[PDB]
């Protein structure tokens, strides 16, 4: 599906990286959802059981889907566009070291990118977009703001 | 899909095949048909990649079949694989320096040296055999001067440095 055919979405944080206290994972993800919420009619509600739209987890190597992670570096995370079952979900490579700040791989910045794919965005060619596929944003964390390119792409889907 | 960028030296040294080539549904991988014009490493007609960008599938943007591309890839079970985290660039987008790198100079760094991307807050060097790659930090892009004009080479033992 190119987009969610509904406005009110659910997410759940299925498991937790040992890199970070639970509250830290929670705030990062909440913040990442907020970035998108605030330029769209979409809302996101947290589930703690059962099957949510956007299932968010940490995994290493082979982890249930058809795309094994690859150890430290290379790919840091991947995601699936809108749809049922796996579609919508976000997997973070726990062979990276997830951080609250930019001392390691910033969870918030990578969640925010991957959530773009969960909503329907593809990669951007603009090195200044969030949707840029290279871990590209760490220099702007303290006052993070979506690119107009990202704003354009998300509003083209959801108004 | 989110990647650490590879410096061209890194890409060369870690890939199984480095070639110049032209490019000519419910399915896990996509494949492009290619025509190899040159091999720089690996002494080939398709390159495979995850089917969506979201799970790191290279999406080819070029509506010119005679355009040559540098592809640095992993060979697995007979097949050449690339992803959004591979080094893939039009040959002609490379600087002359980078072309010499793939042709001749990058191989000097492979055994002795490592390029380390500065993706983090302090950004600390673990070894004198590392060179710190700060193009993204400095110019907001991996396509900066260190990428396009510098290799990470032995100076003396225990010490690699950036050289042109
Ligand atoms: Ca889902
Ligand atoms: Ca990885
Ligand atoms: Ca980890
Ligand atoms: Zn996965
Ligand atoms: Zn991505």
């Amino acid at each position: 599906m190119p987009k969610w055919r509904k406005t009110h979405l659910t997410y759940r944080i299925v498991n937790y990286t040992p890199d970070l206290p639970r509250d830290a994972v929670d705030s990062a993800i909440e913040k990442a959802l907020k970035v998108w919420e605030e330029v769209t009619p979409l809302t996101f509600s947290r589930l703690y059981e059962g099957e949510a739209d956007i299932m968010i987890s940490f995994a290493v190597k082979e982890h249930g889907d058809f795309y094994s992670f690859d150890g430290p570096g290379h790919s840091l995370a991947h995601a699936y566009p809108p749809g049922p079952g796996l579609y919508g979900d976000i997997h973070f490579d726990d062979d990276e070291k997830w951080t609250e700040d930019a001392s390691g791989t910033n969870l918030f910045l990578v969640a925010a990118h991957e959530l773009g794919h969960s909503l329907g965005l593809f990669h951007s060619a603009n090195t200044e977009a969030l949707m840029y596929p290279l871990y590209n944003s760490f220099t702007e964390l303290a006052q993070f703001r979506l690119s107009q390119d990202d704003v354009n792409g998300i509003q083209s889907l959801y108004g | 899909c989110t990647c650490v960028p590879p410096h061209p030296q890194t890409a060369f040294c870690n890939s199984d095949l480095v070639i110049r080539a032209k490019f000519v549904q419910t399915t896990l991988y996509q494949r492009y048909e290619i025509k190899m014009t040159k091999m720089y490493k690996g002494f080939i007609r398709f390159v495979y990649t995850p089917a969506m960008e979201s799970v790191c599938g290279y999406f080819h943007r070029s509506h010119n079949r005679s355009e040559e591309f540098l592809i640095a890839g992993k060979l697995q079970d007979g097949l050449l694989h690339i992803t959004t985290c591979s080094f893939v660039a039009p040959w002609n987008s490379l600087s002359l320096a980078q072309r010499r790198g793939f042709t001749k100079t990058y191989t000097v760094g492979c055994e002795e040296c490592t390029v380390f991307p500065c993706l983090s807050i302090p950004c600390k060097l673990q070894s004198g055999t590392h060179c710190l790659w700060t193009d993204q930090l400095l110019q907001g892009s991996e396509k900066g001067f260190q990428s396009r004009h510098l290799a990470c080479l032995p100076r003396e033992p225990g010490l690699c440095t950036w050289q042109s």
